[PDB]
């Protein structure tokens, strides 16, 4: 038989900034957000829900400078935690 | 040890991955087995523009990521230079991969000029807009266009300005 | 002195559904999406932090029928946890 | 017990609320004195429409949220049927109430019609559109519109269809 399935369900978008405003970039180094991530990834993959690890990406770039952004979560719909448990 | 598969990326003890299970029961997304799991992933990257600037230093995103997408267990597609309709063409066949079916998830990364309303494809100006929107991205990833990813995570990374703004206010200390 | 701060953050949306898709309505009972998300405040805001109770409450639309809808979780820039502490 | 002002919302226990500050350190956010603290909410909600049909029902809603925000330590205030730019006048003088200034957090409540562009104002119709739209309030309530709540956690919940579609696909089992 057919069975019903939501259309758009266990989505989630991490964009480098909040609506209207730049993002950075840095011509040897990369982009921030990008680096930043990896970074994050890198040390929380193991522990954290990938949720988690967007939070904590946004949680560095509270005390902002001279170029400031902030990282901004969109149209999330998972319904469970994801976790990536590296080496598994 | 960092010479492996997993690179810089911090493993995940399985005394700990189990304890993971006990935080929250069946509220964690089904991972499938090492062994036979066909995992993808997809950068698609603008880094020289018909008109716009040069995106000097894209290069070392695009290994960044595609090294710790690989860590992460992900065969990584790069894309590069493309229109907003190359994108779509591009989205619609990853949408269309078989190893979906054999997969539990996915990751999307786009990094290229964006505006307030999308991001840039190679050919963008003012005049002739080129621009890719966000509501494409999830319409040719959700369950009516990619069956196969129904009911698995689809991660999705967004690198450019989303208009012009500094993004800032002053106050008193 | 002046310091520079974001213009956007701390912020958390929850819509009902989707987008391009319906919210629902019983005539006597309410909105599905609001009585749903009373519901698990009333039960987790104790426990866990707002972002986790909204996946719980995306959680509980899961499994569709007649009526099918599925909350989103639109532009977030928190940077931390929120929790209620309720009776706090 | 339930008659209490928390009424159906279950307590925090102080050995849950300190095992809380335990499992994440400084990455909470700093919840005020009961004692000083002025905590506001705001739910608008449109139920009489002058084309669109009635959203029979609605009162539940208001009854459901204002009972819960309050048990939560919110000031509950409650407003309904208003145009888009009521709305905007509304929100405007929420984020100049000198409340928040002694407050740690706060509540958006919407509940209307919505289409894909917006939230309806009561005298919407096809023909002449009044659409109040989600970049509206975040506008309205970030650090340069509402410098008293920069730092504390904004939450916005909005009741309403986003389109016509049922948003299902159909799958063999």
């Amino acid at each position: 038989a057919i069975k019903k399935a939501h259309i758009e369900k266990d989505f989630i978008a991490f964009c480098s900034s909040t609506p209207d405003n730049v993002s950075w970039r840095h011509p040897t180094m990369g982009s921030v957000f990008i680096g930043r991530l990896i970074e994050h990834m890198q040390e929380y993959a193991c522990s954290c829900d990938v949720e988690e690890i967007f939070r904590k990406v946004r949680f560095s770039f509270e005390q902002p400078d001279g170029r400031a952004q902030m990282p901004t979560t969109e149209r999330v719909t998972l319904t469970r935690c994801f976790y990536l448990f590296p080496g598994h | 040890t960092s010479s492996g598969s997993e690179g810089n990326v911090k493993l995940c003890s399985l005394e700990e991955a189990q304890r993971i299970w006990k935080q929250k029961s069946a509220e964690i997304y089904p991972i499938m087995d090492k062994s036979s799991r066909t995992r993808l992933a997809l950068i698609i990257c603008n880094e020289e523009f018909d008109s716009i600037p040069r995106r000097t230093g894209a290069e070392v995103d695009i290994t960044g990521m595609t090294m710790l997408l690989q860590n992460l267990g992900y065969s990584v597609d790069v894309k590069k230079n493309l229109t907003a309709s190359d994108m779509t063409t591009e989205l619609e066949a990853f949408a269309h991969r078989p190893e979906h079916k054999t997969s539990d998830s996915t990751f999307l990364v786009f990094m290229s000029h964006g505006i307030r309303e999308g991001i840039c494809g190679k050919k963008h100006s003012e005049q002739v807009p080129d621009i890719l929107q966000l509501n494409a991205i999830f319409n040719m990833l959700n369950t009516k266009n990619c069956p196969s990813l129904k009911d698995k995570p689809k991660v999705i990374i967004i690198q450019a300005c989303r208009g012009d703004s500094p993004g800032v206010v002053w106050f008193k200390d």
